[PDB]
Order: C-alpha cells, then sequence, then structure tokens
C-alpha cells in the first residue's frame, strides 16, 4: 500500500510554486480513482488480512487528507475523496501509528471555523467541513481506542447547538450534518459535566461510566422532558428540532442495557406520542422525510405490546380516512369537465404524494414485524385497524391518474410502492374478514369476482353461502378456525362487509399489480 | 438363485461410554475387566430364539442398523470383523459359530452373569461363566481403534452391568490386576449408556534473572501473606515443611528445576514468531507505586511488589501462547505422572482429555508469572447424514410448507430436492437440491450465496414451495427470510421436473426436528404464512406417518454403469489365442485419480463341507506361499484393488492351464496388488496393512488343543511387489489358482453348476465388476424398540419383529420394504410370487405342500 505514496508530496510545492511565482498535475490525479475503488471494494481486508499495519497505512491515508487545508478549492475533488471517505472503518501494542495523536486536530479543525465564520460573506459557506458526514459515522468497526473517543469532540455540541433556534437568520447550511457528528454513545463509557467543566480531575484521573452509576444520565432527562412538552402546529417551534432529536434518542438505546431497559421503552412512546404534530396532512413538505429516515426504529413501541399505540393507530387511521374525500376532488374534476382541471392536478397530486410518506413508512417499518404476529394469535389484538383502514387502499387501487406520484420516488435518487402499501397487511386486514379459517369464502369470492359495482355487490352479499364439504377443510379450516376463534362470531353481513374489500382487492391491486 | 424372505427380529445392542486402546503414550494399563448379570422370562420368545451376546467392538462396528445387515439383519455382536461375543456356548466372529466346550454348557440363563476380561499388551479376550471357566479366547487382532464394552439383545430382557465404583457388587472375585472401571474412566465427563450411531548471552541472563528472582519471590510473599507462619509441627496433609526457608536453601535440584523450564520456554517461543527489542522497557525500574499503606508489610521484611492491573489487559494475542505453554506444560505433568511414565502406583487419566478443571487451574497458575513478566516492560505479542421422504411422496404441484426445528446451531442444511437425490454429494452443489444452510445464513444451489441470517438455539424454520408460478419460500419463525438484494426468496423459474422432495442434512453432533404436517399441532408457527396463503402441510391428510428414507454410509457393492465419466470397462470376447478379457480404462486427463478402487466379481465360489484346502498365486513359477485357506463354505468373491496410474490397467482375465482353471490379472503399468477377497469385505479406504482379525484360540488343558486356525480372513489377498523385481515397466501376469477337481476345471466351470463338465472358460452377460460406494440409501423402520441405576440396569419388554428379503448371491439380507423405490426387485418378486402361485396349478397340493417350506402360515399372515 505504500509504494505509491510518495509521489503524492511531490506535486503540492510546485502548483503554487509555478501560479504564485505539468505532468505533476495528472501524475496526482490519476492514481485518486485507482487507489479509492479497490480501496473501497475490499473492505474485508480489515480482519483477516494485514493484522497489525492496517491501522498505520489507513492513518498514513488519512494524514494524507490534510492537502484540503492546505489547498482550499470550491472545485470539488471528489473522485478521491467521496471513496476514501469509506477506508475509515478499515493488541494493546499499538504506538506504531502517531497521526492516532494528529486524530485532535483532524477533528478539532472542522468544526473550530464555525464559530469564525458564523457570519456566513455574500457566497462564503461550510463547504469545507460539509464533507465531514463520512468521516463522523463510527458506529460498529472500532480499531482503536486510546480514550480520545468523545472527551474533546463532545465539547462542540455547544457550537452546533448555538444554532438551534431560528434567531431570524439564514437557514442551517448543513442541518443533516450536523446530526451525523452525533453517535450513539459508542465510546465504551461517558459521563456528563465532569470532562466539560471540571478540568481538576481530567488531566489527573478516565473515571467514568462506573462510579456514576447513576449520575451518567444527565443530559436525556433534560431532553425527554420538553421537546415532548413541545406540540405545536408549525415546523418553527421545532427549528432544528428534527436534526437534534434523532441522535440522544438513538444513544440511550445502547447504554445500561444490561441493568436499565426501560429508557429505550420510554423515548419511543414519548415519540410516538409527539409524532401528533406529523398527524395533520401537510405542515412542512421538507421535515417529512428527513425525520423518517433520521430513526425509524421501534424496540418496544408496537400495538401489541404497548395498548398507547393502539390508540394512536386509531388517530392515524382517522388521519387516513380523509384521503377518500380528499381524492374525490379528482372526482370532481373528472365528473364531465365540470371545472378546469388544472387548480386541481396540482393539489390532487400534493395531498397524494406527501402524505402518504410517513405513515406508510412508520407501520412497515417494525410495527408490521410485530402487530401481524398478536393478529394471528388472537382476533382482537387489532381489530379495529381489521375491520378498517382498508379504504386507504381503495382510493390508489382506484383512480389510476393519481400513478404520477412516483414523481416523489424520483426525486428519492418502476416498482411503486402503490402495491405493497397493503403487502405487509395482506395477512393482517383481511385475515379476519369473512370465514377466518373455513374456506367459505371462495365461492363468495369467486361470485364477487366479475367487476360487479359495489351496490350490486353488497346485495349479491346478501344471500349467503356456506360449505361443509368433505373437502380439503377437514383439519387445516373448521379445525384451526375453532381455537382460534375465541368468540365464535356469527354475522353474515358482518363478514361479507369486509369480503367486499377483498374481493376490490382481487379485482383492482394485485391484478394490475401483475400487468404493472 | 430365488429372493427368499422370513420374520427377522430386531437386534439392539448397547455400549457404555468407557475408552480403552492402545498408542504410543497414554495407556492406563490397557487391560480391563468388566461384569453383566441377565435376568429374563423368554428363553424361547414366540418370534424365535432370543439374542444375547457380550463383547467388544472397536469403535468402527457400526452394527446397531435396525434392519437387515451383513449377514440376516442386523446384528449387534460377532456377525463381522469388527466384534467379538459370546452366547453361552459360541465365538461369534463374522457370522460364525464357534463352540466351546465348558461346564454347565447352556446359554446365558436368567439369574445368571457373565465376565469378561480384556487384555491389550498381548490382544486377548477372555470370557467366564459365573464360576467356571472357558475354554476358548480370541487374539492376534487388530488394535488400531478404542476398544468398547458393548451388549446385543433382543425383547424381553433385563440386564444389570457392573461398574463397581458406586454399586458394581462383583459376585465373581476379580482377576489378578484389571481395573475394574476404577482409575480412569470419564474423567472429563460422566458415566451413562449410550447406543451405538562461563559467559552466558546477556538477553538469556536478563530473563533468567528476571523470571527466576520474580517468582521466588512471589511464592514466598504469596504464603507469607496467605498466612503460612512458621510452624514446630511437620504436618504432611498441609504439607507445610517448615525446613523450607527462602529460595537460597531450595534444594540441590531446585537448580536443574529452573534452568530446564526457561530453557524449554524459551526454545519454544523462540518458534511462536516474537520480536525481540524494547517495546516498554519502564515498569521494571521507573515503576511509580501508588501510597499503599503499611499495614500491607507484616512482620515477614519482604516487600510485596505486585503490579497494579485492576483494569489493564495485556493481550488476547497471548492466550493462544499461554494455552500452548499449557498444553507443553500439561504434557510434561503427564509425563512426570501417568500417561507417559505409566508409574504404577497410588488417580489420573489420558493427557489428551484429563480434565477440563485442572487444564484451567494449571492454565491459571502458569498466567499470572508470564503476566507479571511481560508486564515489567518485555512486552511481546466422519460424514454428513442426509434424510428425505421416499420417492412415494413426491409433489408434482401445488403449494406445500414443512417445519423444522434447530437444536444445535451447526452445520445443518434444509430444503427441496429432487426425488432422483444423488448422494456422495453435498445438497445444493447440483440441480437436484434447493436448500438453505443458516450456519452462516446461505442458500444453496449449484453453490453458495449469501441469504438471511444465521440460526440461533431452536430457530424453528418453515420452508415453503409453490409450483404453480415455481417459487421456494423460505420463512424463520414467523418472518420470510430475506435476500441481500431485497428480493423476495428470489428463485424464479425452477423447472418442475419429477415433482420435488423434502430434504435435510445434519453434520457431526447436530439434532434437528422437522415436522412434514402429519398432525398440525406439532407445527410450532404455522400461523403467519401458511394459512391464507393456501399452503398445504406436507403430509397432511395421512394416518400413518412417512418412511423417511437416509442415507447409510456402509460401502455396499454396486456396478459400474456404462457411462461413468472416467471409469469405463470393455467385454472383449475371446479370440483363438487368448480366452476372453476384461479390461478397464481412466480419462488421463485433469480429472481426479482417486486412492486404490476395490473390484469385485458377480458370482461366488462356494467350498464344499475342504476338498482345496489351499490356494496358490504365481507369475510363472512358486510366488508366496502359504496363503490363507479357510476350507468351509465361506463364499467367496473374485477381487481386484488397483489404483488409476493413468491410461489403462488391469484386465481381469479368464485362463484356463492344461488340468487346472487360474484367474489371471494381466498389468502393465505399475503396482496393484490383485487377489480375491472376502463376500463380507466392507472396509473403508485409505488402507492396506492390519484388516484382519479374530484367530480362534481355544485349546486344551496342557495346550494341546488343536482346535488353531486363522479365521476371518476378510481381505484373502496378496501385494504385488512379493513377484517381480526390477526397475523398468513390463507386463505382468499373476494368475491365483484356487479350484481343482477330477478332470477325467477353469473358473466359468465352479460357479454356474451348469456347465461343470465343460473345460472352455465361458464370460456370460451375468459376470460384470463391480466396487464399493461409500454411500448408499436406507429405509428408516417406522418403529424401534422401547429400550437407570445399580450400574445403569436397562430392560426390553415390547417385542418387535420384520420381514425381510435374503439375496443368496451375496448372503445378505434386506428389508422387503426397499422394494417400494428399488422397483425392479420388486418386479422380479412379484414375478416370482406369480410363478409360486402358477406352479401350484389348480388341484395340484403336492407342490402346495412343497411351498409351505419356502413360505410360513405365520409370514403370510403378516
Amino acid at each position: 500500500a505504500f509504494g505509491f505514496l510518495q509521489q503524492l508530496l511531490r506535486w503540492m510545492d510546485i502548483s503554487q510554486e509555478f501560479i504564485a511565482h505539468i505532468k505533476f498535475f495528472a501524475k496526482i490525479l490519476l492514481p485518486l480513482i485507482n487507489q479509492y475503488f479497490t480501496n473501497h471494494c475490499l473492505y474485508f481486508l480489515s480482519t483477516p488480512a494485514k493484522v497489525l499495519g492496517s491501522g498505520g497505512h489507513a492513518s498514513n491515508k488519512e494524514k494524507e487528507m490534510i492537502t484540503s487545508l492546505f489547498c482550499k478549492l470550491a472545485a470539488l475533488v471528489r473522485h478521491r475523496v467521496s471513496l476514501f471517505g469509506t477506508d475509515a472503518p478499515a493488541v494493546a501494542l499499538l504506538p506504531v501509528l502517531t497521526t492516532l495523536f494528529q486524530h485532535i486536530a483532524q477533528h478539532q479543525f472542522g468544526d473550530d471555523v464555525i464559530l469564525d465564520d458564523v457570519q456566513v460573506c455574500s457566497i462564503y459557506s461550510l463547504g469545507t467541513t460539509k464533507n465531514t458526514y463520512v468521516e463522523k459515522l463510527r458506529p460498529a468497526l472500532g480499531e482503536c481506542l486510546a480514550r480520545l473517543a468523545a472527551a474533546m469532540p463532545v465539547a462542540f455540541l455547544e457550537p452546533q447547538l448555538n444554532e438551534y433556534n431560528a434567531c431570524s437568520v439564514y437557514t442551517t447550511k448543513s442541518p443533516r450534518e450536523r446530526a451525523i457528528l452525533g453517535l450513539p454513545n459508542s465510546v465504551e463509557e461517558m459521563c456528563p459535566d465532569i470532562p466539560v467543566l471540571d478540568r481538576l480531575m481530567a488531566d489527573i484521573g478516565a473515571r467514568y461510566t462506573e462510579m456514576p452509576h447513576v449520575i451518567e444520565i444527565t443530559l436525556p432527562m433534560l431532553c425527554s422532558y420538553l421537546p415532548r412538552w413541545w406540540e405545536r402546529g408549525p415546523e418553527a417551534p421545532p427549528p432544528a428540532l428534527p436534526a437534534g432529536a434523532p441522535p440522544p434518542c438513538t444513544a440511550v438505546t445502547s447504554d445500561h442495557l444490561n441493568s436499565l431497559l426501560g429508557n429505550i421503552l420510554r423515548i419511543i412512546v414519548n415519540n410516538l406520542g409527539i409524532d401528533e404534530a406529523t398527524w395533520m396532512k401537510r405542515l412542512a413538505v421538507f421535515a417529512q422525510p428527513i425525520v423518517s429516515r433520521a430513526r425509524p426504529e421501534l424496540l418496544h413501541s408496537h400495538f401489541i405490546p404497548t395498548i398507547g399505540r393502539l390508540r394512536k393507530r386509531a388517530g392515524k387511521v382517522v388521519a387516513e380516512e380523509e384521503q377518500l374525500r380528499l381524492e374525490a376532488k379528482a372526482e370532481a374534476e373528472e365528473g364531465e369537465l365540470l371545472v378546469r382541471d388544472e387548480f386541481s392536478v396540482l393539489c390532487r397530486d400534493l395531498y397524494a404524494l406527501y402524505p402518504l410518506l410517513i405513515r406508510y413508512v412508520d407501520n412497515n417499518r417494525a410495527h408490521w414485524l410485530t402487530e401481524p404476529n398478536a393478529n394471528a394469535e388472537e382476533l382482537f389484538r387489532m381489530v379495529g385497524e381489521i375491520f378498517i383502514y382498508w379504504s386507504k387502499s381503495h382510493n390508489f387501487k382506484r383512480e389510476e391518474q393519481n400513478f404520477v406520484v412516483q414523481n416523489e420516488i424520483n426525486n428519492m435518487s418502476v416498482a411503486t410502492l402503490k402495491k405493497m402499501l397493503p403487502i405487509g397487511l395482506n395477512m393482517c386486514a383481511p385475515t379476519d374478514q369473512d370465514l377466518i379459517m373455513l374456506a367459505k369464502t371462495r365461492y363468495a369470492l369467486k361470485d364477487t369476482d366479475e367487476e360487479v359495482r359495489e351496490f350490486l355487490q353488497n346485495n349479491l352479499h346478501l344471500q349467503g353461502k356456506v360449505e361443509g364439504s368433505p373437502s380439503l377443510r377437514w383439519q387445516m379450516a373448521l379445525y384451526r378456525g375453532l381455537p382460534g376463534r375465541e368468540e365464535d362470531a356469527d354475522d353474515p353481513e358482518k363478514i361479507v362487509r369486509r369480503v367486499q374489500e377483498v374481493s376490490a382487492v382481487l379485482y383492482h391491486l394485485e391484478q394490475t399489480e401483475h400487468p404493472y | 438363485l430365488l429372493l427368499q424372505t422370513n420374520l427377522i427380529n430386531y437386534v439392539t445392542s448397547i455400549r457404555p461410554n468407557i475408552f480403552v486402546g492402545r498408542a504410543e503414550g497414554s495407556t492406563q494399563y490397557g487391560k480391563w475387566y468388566f461384569e453383566v448379570m441377565v435376568d429374563e422370562v423368554v428363553p424361547f420368545l414366540t418370534a424365535q430364539a432370543t439374542h444375547l451376546r457380550v463383547g467388544w467392538a472397536l469403535t468402527e462396528g457400526y452394527s446397531p442398523y435396525p434392519g437387515g445387515g451383513e449377514g440376516w439383519g442386523g446384528n449387534g455382536v460377532g456377525d463381522d470383523l469388527y466384534s467379538y461375543g459370546f452366547d453361552g456356548l459360541h465365538l461369534w466372529t463374522g457370522h460364525v459359530a464357534r463352540p466351546v466346550t465348558s461346564p454347565g454348557q447352556h446359554l446365558l440363563a436368567p439369574e445368571d452373569v457373565v465376565s469378561c476380561c480384556l487384555d491389550l499388551s498381548v490382544p486377548s479376550i477372555s470370557f467366564r461363566i459365573n464360576g467356571c471357566p472357558v475354554q476358548g479366547v480370541f487374539e492376534a487382532f487388530n488394535l488400531d481403534g478404542l476398544f468398547f464394552p458393548v451388549v446385543s439383545f433382543s425383547a424381553g430382557v433385563k440386564v444389570r452391568f457392573l461398574l463397581g465404583g458406586r454399586h458394581g457388587e462383583f459376585k465373581f472375585l476379580p482377576p489378578p490386576g484389571y481395573a475394574p472401571c476404577h482409575e480412569a474412566v470419564l474423567p472429563r465427563e460422566r458415566l451413562r449408556l449410550e447406543p451405538i450411531k562461563i559467559v552466558l548471552p546477556p538477553h538469556l541472563e536478563r530473563i533468567r534473572e528476571k523470571l527466576a528472582e520474580n517468582i521466588h519471590e512471589l511464592w514466598a510473599l504469596t504464603r507469607i501473606e496467605q498466612g503460612w507462619t512458621y510452624g514446630p509441627v511437620r504436618d504432611d496433609n498441609k504439607r507445610l515443611h517448615p525446613c523450607l526457608v527462602n529460595f537460597h536453601s531450595l534444594p540441590e535440584p531446585e537448580r536443574n528445576y529452573n534452568l530446564q523450564m526457561s530453557g524449554e520456554t524459551l526454545k519454544t517461543l523462540l518458534a511462536l514468531g516474537c520480536h525481540v527489542g524494547m517495546a516498554d522497557e519502564k515498569a521494571e525500574d521507573n515503576l511509580k507505586k501508588t501510597k499503599l499503606p503499611k499495614t500491607y508489610m507484616m512482620s515477614n521484611g519482604y516487600k510485596p511488589a505486585p503490579l497494579d492491573l485492576s483494569h489493564v489487559r495485556l493481550t488476547p494475542a497471548q492466550t493462544t501462547l499461554v494455552d500452548r505453554l499449557a498444553e507443553n506444560g500439561h504434557n510434561v505433568w503427564a509425563r512426570d505422572r501417568v500417561a507417559q511414565g505409566w508409574s504404577y502406583s497410588a488417580r489420573l487419566v489420558p493427557y489428551r482429555l484429563l480434565d477440563e478443571a485442572t487444564k484451567r487451574s494449571n492454565r491459571d497458575s502458569l498466567c499470572q508469572a508470564v503476566r507479571t513478566l511481560l508486564g515489567y516492560g518485555y512486552n511481546i505479542e466422519d460424514r454428513v447424514r442426509i434424510f428425505r421422504a421416499e420417492k412415494s411422496y413426491t409433489v408434482q404441484s401445488g403449494r406445500w410448507y414443512f417445519e423444522f426445528e434447530a437444536v444445535t446451531t451447526g452445520e445443518m442444511r434444509v430444503g427441496w430436492a429432487r426425488p432422483e437425490l444423488r448422494p456422495d454429494v453435498e445438497l445444493g452443489a447440483d440441480e437436484l437440491a434447493y436448500v438453505f444452510n443458516g450456519h452462516r445464513g446461505q442458500r444453496w444451489h449449484l453453490g453458495s450465496e449469501p441469504f438471511g441470517r444465521p440460526w440461533q438455539s431452536g430457530d424453528v424454520v418453515g420452508c415453503m414451495i409453490d409450483l404453480t408460478e415455481n417459487t421456494i419460500i423460505f420463512t424463520l419463525n414467523g418472518e420470510v427470510l430475506m435476500s441481500d438484494s431485497g428480493s423476495e426468496t428470489a428463485f424464479r423459474e425452477i423447472e418442475i421436473g419429477d415433482g420435488f422432495l423434502p430434504v435435510c442434512s445434519l453434520g457431526p453432533g447436530q439434532v434437528g426436528h422437522l415436522n412434514l404436517g402429519q398432525d398440525v399441532s406439532s407445527l410450532r408457527f404455522f400461523a403467519i404464512c401458511g394459512l391464507q396463503e393456501g399452503f398445504e402441510p406436507f403430509a397432511i391428510n395421512m394416518q400413518r406417518p412417512v418412511t423417511t428414507w437416509f442415507s447409510k454410509s456402509l460401502p455396499q457393492f454396486e456396478p459400474v454403469p456404462p457411462e461413468h465419466p472416467h471409469y469405463e470397462v470393455a467385454r472383449m470376447d475371446g479370440t483363438v489365442d487368448t480366452p476372453p478379457c476384461l479390461r478397464l480404462a481412466h480419462r488421463t486427463w485433469g480429472s481426479q485419480n482417486s486412492l486404490v478402487e476395490m473390484l469385485f466379481l458377480r458370482l461366488s465360489l462356494p467350498v464344499q463341507f475342504t476338498t482345496t484346502y489351499y490356494y496358490s498365486v504365481r507369475v510363472f513359477a512358486g510366488q508366496e506361499p502359504s496363503c490363507v485357506w479357510v476350507g468351509w463354505v465361506t463364499p467367496d468373491y473374485h477381487q481386484h484393488d488397483m489404483n488409476f496410474d493413468l491410461s489403462k490397467v488391469r484386465a481381469v482375465t479368464v485362463t484356463m492351464g492344461d488340468e487346472q482353471g487360474n484367474v489371471h490379472s494381466s498389468l502393465k503399468c505399475s503396482n496393484c496388488y490383485m487377489v480375491w477377497g472376502g463376500d463380507f469385505v466392507s472396509p473403508g479406504q485409505q488402507g492396506r496393512i492390519s484388516h484382519t482379525d479374530l484367530v480362534i484360540g481355544c485349546l486344551v488343558d496342557l495346550a494341546t488343543g488343536l482346535m488353531t486356525f486363522t479365521a476371518n480372513g476378510k481381505e484373502s489377498n496378496t501385494f504385488f511387489q512379493v513377484e517381480p523385481n526390477t526397475k523398468l515397466f513390463p507386463a505382468v501376469f499373476v494368475l491365483p489358482t484356487h479350484q481343482n477337481v477330477i478332470q477325467f476345471m477353469p473358473l466359468s466351470a465352479a460357479m454356474f453348476l451348469s456347465e461343470r463338465k465343460n473345460p472352455a472358460p465361458q464370460c456370460p452377460p451375468r459376470l460384470e465388476v463391480q466396487m464399493l460406494m461409500p454411500v448408499s440409501w436406507s429405509r428408516m423402520p417406522n418403529h424401534f424398540l422401547q429400550v437407570e441405576r445399580l450400574g445403569w440396569a436397562v430392560q426390553c419388554q415390547d417385542p418387535l419383529t420384520m420381514m425381510a428379503l435374503h439375496i443368496p448371491e451375496e448372503n445378505r439380507c434386506m428389508d422387503i420394504l426397499e422394494l417400494s423405490e428399488r422397483l425392479d426387485l420388486q418386479r422380479f418378486h412379484s414375478h416370482t410370487l406369480r410363478l409360486y402361485r402358477a406352479v401350484c396349478a389348480l388341484g395340484n397340493n403336492r407342490v402346495a405342500h412343497a411351498l409351505c417350506s419356502h413360505v410360513d402360515q405365520a409370514q403370510l399372515l403378516h
């Protein structure tokens, strides 16, 4: 790896010498991609290969990044840096590497300049430091600790927290790149206010995470009560809260797992209750994807384990039900050219694309990985979401003009999610619909699968049909419907009333998905 | 000529976990005595004579296989070369009923005991009835393996072992100098029954000074702070030695004890790839001891100076080095005490697995010294079992599912497979399987690919297939496994073929429990991805369980297919000047060159009663004489063990001498030993010598018993180099000869009994060279036998029997249920039954009476 590092030093002096007072320019440009491609590709070189010199050579490559300090270019040289940011992830006798100590300067240089350039002046911005997103990511692959894990950089949160409020200034340059700096407390030990304020013991002894077994928790206690206290409508009162809330919530999860387990559930339910702010249809399109992608992790915050999520799902479903009347505006414009369609096209597009970006992801993240188990175990786990929430799928299944929403997926970077919206719920919404385990619904579904109107299907649903033939229903059906039915429900209208939903699903959703 | 059937009982063998064997090193005196008592009320069970035999097996018999075996049924003791037995008046080894003389010639009657003693310095087993000695022993047998005490039995028998450790009350006094499960039994485990299957260098001076001085200060400080005060009395229990004073007055051998230990330590460390030099070199001299109260400075006067490492760990890299050093120290301790010195005094056990607790105690004892030395500144750096449903239950179309549970988290594979699953191939290495191995979280089809998360303990996994859209889906505890690319079990476009079949495979020491859906309650989850997706539990609508065929390991014989890739045989017709010949060929290319492959002929050569008494091997004159001879019936198969040397090879010819019939094995390339072998030869590979044992050692009082014969000659073959002596590439014509009778001749006239008078050799289509396949298929029986103190007494009450075919040509039994997928012997047996019905024609009752011998009324009712 070191055979090609010599060429780097020869060009930095000549570049300034020729201008301020060539083949060398390309002789540095060419090795960039060549080294970066293999360095990023062979990430499995770390553990089974290069047992001791991997750290030193990666550290030498990192120390080569000091060229950015000397030669600050508005034009990016990403061809090397984009792939060289991924070499950071790639026994007490490790004194060979010396930039283990220069790590302090490497960390301090990026964040120290924000105070200098708080004025941010006509066009000048934080492009020099904006690249720290890749470097700040240290979740798992930790080779060396050297006690220089969070002692110094913890002092730089307050510079970032200074721009928490809007303060009637121009919007934050890198609110997203501010959050990456907060690791989930993976520094193997931590205690607040000892290194931040007490310098008397910092140089002497690091006694932390063991003596303060109950004093380590001092930041989350103040960071948990307040954001839950704010529940205002507009996104202004949370000016940097979307960029500042995910990391404390993530950090407390791993800490004290063997001892303190209630913190995770407390934070999860606190955020679930806070989601009532997001519950409304459209308030800030910028905040919708950021908060969803920042921390879509649920540990013990599902409907079944937490009855509070059962109530929250009721509010979510109530919000979802408005979508039918919301999309009825499309039929209003399509009703024989009642009015000009231009004024309604944009409204329909927004009301179809923006609201669905959050709610569907929320359940599919980890809620649909836990609710169907309880739903299969008993019919009463989510009977409310079983007998309801099917109307949301109908609006997207019909009105094919709404397929244009794929423009919303286009900006992410066609297997559109529209078909997959009830895919996770395809075993939960219609499981408690009709003849839970009886197989008697086959005849009704076949009869209703004629592209019939809703009213006509409802009229035909009054006939009722059953089958006790010596068919396959000997021992799967009628032998596990009964034990699974804690309270045997005998209501033809109530069962066919969910049966037409399955029939419409057959007629529209997967029938088109196969063609699509 | 035909396949005969009868009712056969299930013979079951059991064996305690007592390891006895011979090797260069640990022996445990190699001599062991054993006692067992029998209690039964079934001297003649309703089926047939009961089975009860006692003896030893060298951990390779693999006898207990419920069903047919090499003879008639899976006999457990004394019906092969790998076991020895005694049943009251008998000496069984390889289906031979060798009789013995002893007072009270009765079988193992109830309320009786038998004693078995084994000497290993001289290989010998002797048996003794309750009170009287027995006039027969086994000797001169191979020792390559661990000899295990075994007993075979049938139903209706209670049997109690005698250990002597806690409740073994030996009704017969132990013989002079045999360990009764006393010295070393289960040293690292418990006992339980288990069925089978002037100017010195400065660096050296510095290291010696450091280590020696520090440890010598250590023992003193450790004892004197533990409280080892100056006692006046001389105690041996606590072993307090008042005369034992500081290092200076240590005995004379202490100098060599100190020198040699460090010398071996440095010699071993030199081969560990260390790096000499200065790393810290600070704690030795620049050590700054923290403020310690003088309370620790007790009246000894010697200052304790331990390095403060209450929170600092040196390295896990030194863990392997310390483990190796501890292993070497354990070996030298074994040398001192038992395993290498074999001291006879009074404990311990073999050094390989003596005791985990003792090993870790020694490791802890020797680890802290190295830790302190380094902290001062010198910092330094056998197969797989396959199970499947039979071809009858092949699924052709639909959506199906079955569950599996992995008790362990080792090597397992579960999935679907084509019905013609060829054995000897790992699952997923060909088109014939679609399997999942969660040990690393991988899918297997024509190779391995990453798929899904690895297992945990139990971790019920469900497997489903949908032939309608040609898909295979794997679920884990109610959630579908996901691929790396986010696909939903990407197995698009799988050909229907000849249906599909469930398949499981377990490695060594792995336990799995799979449910095909016979009863839906046994399905662990079956509530998420199987109910409303329409998937059918595999064996759902059935009143009987599934046969569940499995993979055998015993290497039975099979003919070489004509379509073999690189093993092609030939059948040249006999010319005017030469008889018919059988040449082989091999692909002398980048193809495989496997080990010497054993080839066998189709028909056997039974011997009357003698009448030949010997066999002669020769090129053109007398070769190695005294070829092993037997002289009884002993069906014999022509054999040939050759190695692919590239090009061509043997030519199992068929010659005919002037007045004798010699079989010839022409050769041209290189050395390949070619002489016939027994019909029961089913060994492994990688071995040429020491595969014959069990010479009968019955004698008389004054050493005048003339009933010694080197029987059990399984490998009745010679070796090549005995014949020639040269360095060239000539042709060799080995012409063994065994048969010779009155000709007033060839090999062909001694095997068909229809051309015995014909002198002309013949090669009819019945003749075909065979070869032993390492693995075949077998059928798991639908039922098994039912089978805890005072020597772990065990009882078997419920009777169980079976009916099975027997092939006269190979003298081997086979469960008749196998015909269901054999599909050819089934047709032959059906036509045989039709022939019986025909020959017992209308109104012909004498033939019916005759057939009433070939078949029985109980057999027909069964």
